[PDB]
């Protein structure tokens, strides 16, 4: 058992780990595209009539809406989620980090060597 | 910038920057004037010795301490004593830095104002902030409960504390602690033919208390065992020779802790009211105070202390609740540790008093939410 | 095997003035620079370095293996520059979590071992003593079946 | 039930605080730039919806965590 | 999909998915705010402890049931028990799950129709339904016929059904329960020396009903028993130590149940209420009835209620008829498993209340065909 790759271990495993990070970032913003573009479809504005248009845009604004009920929906849940989420945390830190993070300490650092100066 | 962690204390000054494990000056808080004429001419002689330089020229002083119990009862000295420290003992301007004094509870509130007063007019610091004693002593034992009992010099008290939530109607504050011991101690050494008088003498006796002074498990057969044998008596040099003997006078000094009827003081001992203090709490919190009991403070540091009280507090609770007391080795700075590490915190960073808000409402913030 | 020695081979000279001190203190002049590693042990604690033995006796169980007591340099600066914390802090506690929830893809509450294998088959690195069941060994703590995230920091903590 | 204030919020979002806005009654050009507007708002929204939704995940990931760490200290 | 068959209850919530044995998640209903003033900074302290949580900080809590006597009082506290109860004793969002309330007889209508109006509104489920909580119970013993005395910690109510038909007209609702028992022990209690006052101590008091207290088979010879001998007297040891002894307070205490003058009511006890709920039968089902009494609910688990209760309606009804008391292990789940049971099946698929429906009548659709 050497000390000699643990260094080059766990470089390798962080630049796995950001590889993977950036491609899964890559691969929700391609499916969050695609589902936008099913969702909300393409704007098309060629050769329309200005009733057209009115029509169009009044099923948009019913439309928005809809989507607009939708997303102050899963706003709240979204904030609640990540309020309890928080709250969890906080509390698993307790039972585990809570008698830890008083042992955060920059000590024994000046007094060591400062005893003769006097 | 780094917040500086200073703590008055009564007895030892005991400051330094946020974020170490030991303050970085240690000093006793005195202030000595000269008492005698002086003849030498340019010598450069002061007129009033502070802190540390005080107590090596203590043959010609008359050392008076600017706190009595918790209290600050001479505010010009207490003053020069601030000066001091943040001057000379630590070199750092008051200008560029927060505080974070410390203050006994059930004080009264004019001496708190005073202090912020003081520490935003005279030094101007950016901004000041006053915590009690013992919840910083919980915080350097990494617990969130217990019952803390932080003796200190000037005064003992006893705050309950559970989950956080500090237990006002519960807290046991009792003016008995190491100045009084240091006091009978010297009235009892009177029975040997040793007589100390003077005010500088009162700091031999101190020596003397620390370095021979123990708590005793149980009192009767170590006043038997005593005047018996003679395997007790340990001997002490003066600071100019002529050894004394201290005899049976070891623990009975430090017994008018658990009791208090020695020095004429009525209310019960520091074994009782630490058992008062928990049967005022819920019933329910009761087991999680009797097992996580904290000490703190100097005067407990007594050689054998953390078994009596055991003691003491098994024979009055009841027989099935676990009974421990927590002693850590750094007993004597865990207010410091704890107050470095309470400054140290991020979501403490916006409770400061800043000099702003205090511009508004005048020293009365200090009882407002800014506690 | 490369950070300390490439940081050796471009030597600092905030860590040459403890070195150099040590190094008067070991070597008087004209020497081949042996510092036994039970002396070079008692020298680390001794000039109020890091007064940490684990390290010592790793060395000691791993140096003067040679039958001559001497220590050569390159190594025994490695163990000095590594008895210090050479760390970036392990990065971040909750970006690491993330970055292992990505290798977890079970997601059962923890990480089994084939994803850790997985993982670092991916990496591409060499293999030697500490491999295999080093793993094994370190993080088989409490024997649970698996190696979480938890585990895992418990066995290599401070992934750079 | 003493969440008046929150369900009054929600149906004050869901009809009144969203962006009610009158939009058939503009000139050409100006319509097209109203229905644009409407088109983008809702593009832009409904990426931030899957972002929550992946927010949801992570929540739901964090969760199992977190239960799995306590049964097995506990 | 599956749905969830929640029930409200009072006392303890029980949830879980339709087609199971047994709730999911059972914990007590009560949210408590903190009410001491907390000095530790950055603990994470919340405003409210719901469910059983606090159950364990009960100690520097106010607990405070949302639901008095079946109806509720305070439905800011209980949309936040609904909130806690899908989703982290549950864990599934209610968008995709179909609920199953349950309601006491004859409750004020305002009630049902906000119950109805949070869970379409906020909670923003698919579809619910609201049901007796006496015909589950009579659905979990697998009968058809019976009258069910649903005893539970709120509120008494008597459902006696025929052949499927409910009797509306017999339903005889009585407002004595589990809570009035707590009360009227821990009003007892203080004959020994024990005081609880605190709404903490109210728990405490209930674990010793629960543990300790039986329904003697007969009151006078019982008391005649404890006032002579001393076999009776069982010990109890409270959260701190210092055991308690109680004597014949064990079985005054649920004795209350058969006599509720001792707290000052003036109805007849349950062994009187279910006789009469009977004779106001038609004449030719009263057989039927007399065989198939059924018991359920929490506060029906006395040791030896289904004795006293057999014999005090043998003792009022004609001596010819059949007295049986089905009196089922599980008795505390059983409204939950009959909830599990009717939820579960094919032909109740279409009495939900779905959410167009609601949208076209409001909130006082469930008072409709759609009961
Ligand atoms: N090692 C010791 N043994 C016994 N008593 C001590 C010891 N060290 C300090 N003391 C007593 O404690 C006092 C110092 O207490 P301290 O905690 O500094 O008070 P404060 O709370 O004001 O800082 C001294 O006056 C001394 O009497
Ligand atoms: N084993 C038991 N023995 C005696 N009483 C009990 C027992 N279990 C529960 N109880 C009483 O019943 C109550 C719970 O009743 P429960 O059926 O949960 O009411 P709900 O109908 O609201 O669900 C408790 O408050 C308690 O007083
Ligand atoms: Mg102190
Ligand atoms: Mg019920």
């Amino acid at each position: 058992i050497s000390a000699s790759r643990k260094l080059q271990l766990k470089t390798l495993m962080l630049q796995i780990a950001k590889q993977e990070m950036e491609r899964e970032a890559e691969e929700r913003r391609g499916e969050k595209g695609r589902v936008l573009r099913t969702r909300c479809q393409p704007l098309e504005l060629d050769g329309l009539g200005f009733e057209e248009l009115q029509d169009l845009c009044r099923q948009l604004h019913a439309r928005v809406d809809k989507v607009d009920e939708e997303r102050y929906d899963v706003e709240a849940k979204v904030t609640k989620n990540i309020t309890e989420i928080a709250d969890l945390t906080q509390k698993i830190y307790d039972l585990r980090g809570k008698f830890k993070r008083p042992t955060l300490r920059r000590v024994r650092i000046s007094a060591d060597a400062m005893m003769q100066a006097l | 910038t780094t917040a500086l962690v200073c703590d008055n204390g009564s007895g030892l000054v005991k400051a330094g920057f946020a974020g170490d494990d030991a303050p970085r000056a240690v000093f006793p808080s005195i202030v000595g004037r000269p008492r005698h004429q002086g003849v030498m001419v340019g010598m450069g002689q002061k007129d009033s010795y502070v802190g540390d330089e005080a107590q090596s020229k203590r043959g010609i002083l008359t050392l008076k301490y600017p706190i009595e119990h918790g209290i600050i009862t001479n505010w010009d000295d207490m003053e020069k004593i601030w000066h001091h420290t943040f001057y000379n003992e630590l070199r750092v301007a008051p200008e560029e830095h927060p505080t974070l004094l410390t203050e006994a509870p059930l004080n009264p509130k004019a001496n708190r104002e005073k202090m912020t007063q003081i520490m935003f007019e005279t030094f101007n610091v950016p901004a000041m902030y006053v915590a009690i004693q013992a919840v910083l002593s919980l915080y350097a034992s990494g617990r969130t409960t217990g019952i803390v009992l932080d003796s200190g010099d000037g005064v003992t008290h006893n705050v309950p504390i559970y989950e956080g939530y500090a237990l006002p109607h519960a807290i046991m504050r009792l003016d008995l602690a190491g100045r009084d011991l240091t006091d009978y101690l010297m009235k009892i050494l009177t029975e040997r033919g040793y007589s100390f008088v003077t005010t500088a003498e009162r700091e031999i006796v101190r020596d003397i208390k620390e370095k021979l002074c123990y708590v005793a498990l149980d009192f009767e057969n170590e006043m038997a065992t005593a005047a018996s044998s003679s395997s007790l008596e340990k001997s002490y040099e003066l600071p100019d020779g002529q050894v004394i003997t201290i005899g049976n006078e070891r623990f009975r000094c430090p017994e008018t802790l658990f009791q208090p009827s020695f020095i004429g003081m009525e209310s019960a001992g520091i074994h009782e009211t630490t058992y008062n203090s928990i049967m005022k709490c819920d019933i329910d919190i009761r087991k999680d105070l009797y097992a996580n009991n904290v000490l703190s403070g100097g005067t407990t540091m007594y050689p054998g202390i953390a078994d009596r009280m055991q003691k003491e507090i098994t024979a009055l609770a009841p027989s099935t609740m676990k009974i421990k007391i927590i002693a850590p080795p750094e007993r004597k700075y865990s207010v410091w540790i704890g107050g470095s590490i309470l400054a140290s915190l991020s979501t403490f960073q916006q409770m400061w008093i800043s000099k702003q808000e205090y511009d508004e409402a005048g020293p009365s913030i200090v009882h407002r939410k800014c506690f | 095997d490369d950070i300390y020695k490439a940081a050796v081979e471009q030597l600092t000279e905030e860590q040459k003035n403890e070195f150099k001190a040590a190094f008067d203190i070991f070597v008087l002049g004209a020497e081949d620079g042996c510092i036994s590693t039970k002396e070079l042990g008692k020298v680390m604690r001794m000039l109020g370095q890091n007064p940490t033995p684990e390290e010592l006796q790793e060395m000691i169980d791993e140096v003067d293996e040679d039958g001559s007591g001497t220590v050569d340099f390159d190594e025994f600066l490695v163990m000095m520059v590594r008895c210090m914390k050479d760390d970036s802090k392990g990065k971040s506690e909750e970006e690491l979590s993330d970055l292992f929830r990505m290798f977890d893809k079970n997601a059962d509450g923890y990480i089994d071992l084939d994803e850790l294998k997985m993982m670092l088959q991916a990496t591409g690195e060499t293999i030697t003593e500490d491999d295999i069941e080093e793993l094994m060994k370190d993080g088989d703590k409490n024997n649970d079946g698996r190696i979480d995230y938890d585990e895992f920091l418990e066995f290599m903590k401070g992934v750079e | 039930g003493k969440r008046q204030t929150e369900r009054e919020k929600k149906k004050k979002i869901l009809a009144e605080r969203r962006k009610a806005l009158a939009i058939d009654h503009l000139n050409e050009d100006q319509l097209r730039e109203k229905a644009k507007e409407l088109w983008q708002s809702i593009h832009n929204l409904e990426a931030e919806k899957f972002d929550l939704q992946e927010k949801f995940k992570q929540q739901k990931y964090e969760i199992n965590v977190l239960r799995n760490r306590i049964n097995d200290n506990q």
